[PDB]
């Protein structure tokens, strides 16, 4: 699955 | 070494969510028992334009005195508390913090909406967390 940050 | 650990978060009264996209809610602080201190944090109407069709879910490193690499993972307990709709980080990221790391379309809010499915009981949305810090 794709991980990505919102930070 | 590894150290593994988990939190369990129910989100009480989650059809009355107000977030709009952008807006998070953010879990209270849990650690391994531990100098650091992690949350959660979802947005209920995702991230931005691209997951406004999904809650987007993520891992937070809230407190840590440079840096740490994590897997982790993220399920829906259904009513009978078993873990569904699991997304576990294919490798260690590194947090720093105030850094997180998660997935931007967790799961789709037409599905986790739709009563028929029944991973909303009482109107609660319970989301487990399993991290694994690399030491």
């Amino acid at each position: 699955p794709d991980v990505s940050s919102s930070t | 070494k590894v150290v593994k650990f988990s939190y369990m978060w129910t989100i009480n009264n989650f059809s009355f969510c107000r977030e709009e996209m952008g807006e998070v809610i953010k879990s209270s602080t849990f650690s391994s028992g531990d100098k650091l201190k992690w949350c959660l944090r979802v947005n209920p109407k995702g991230l931005d334009e691209e997951s406004k069709d999904y809650l987007s879910l993520y891992l937070l490193l809230v407190s840590c005195p440079s840096e740490v690499r994590a897997k982790f993972k993220f399920s829906i307990l259904n009513a009978k508390g078993e873990e569904t709709k699991a997304m576990e980080s294919q490798r260690a990221y590194r947090f720093v913090q105030g850094k997180d790391w998660g997935f931007k379309k967790f799961i789709r809010r037409g599905f986790l909406l739709d009563e028929a499915n029944g991973l909303l009981p009482d109107d609660k949305l319970t989301l487990f967390c399993e991290v694994s810090v690399v030491q």
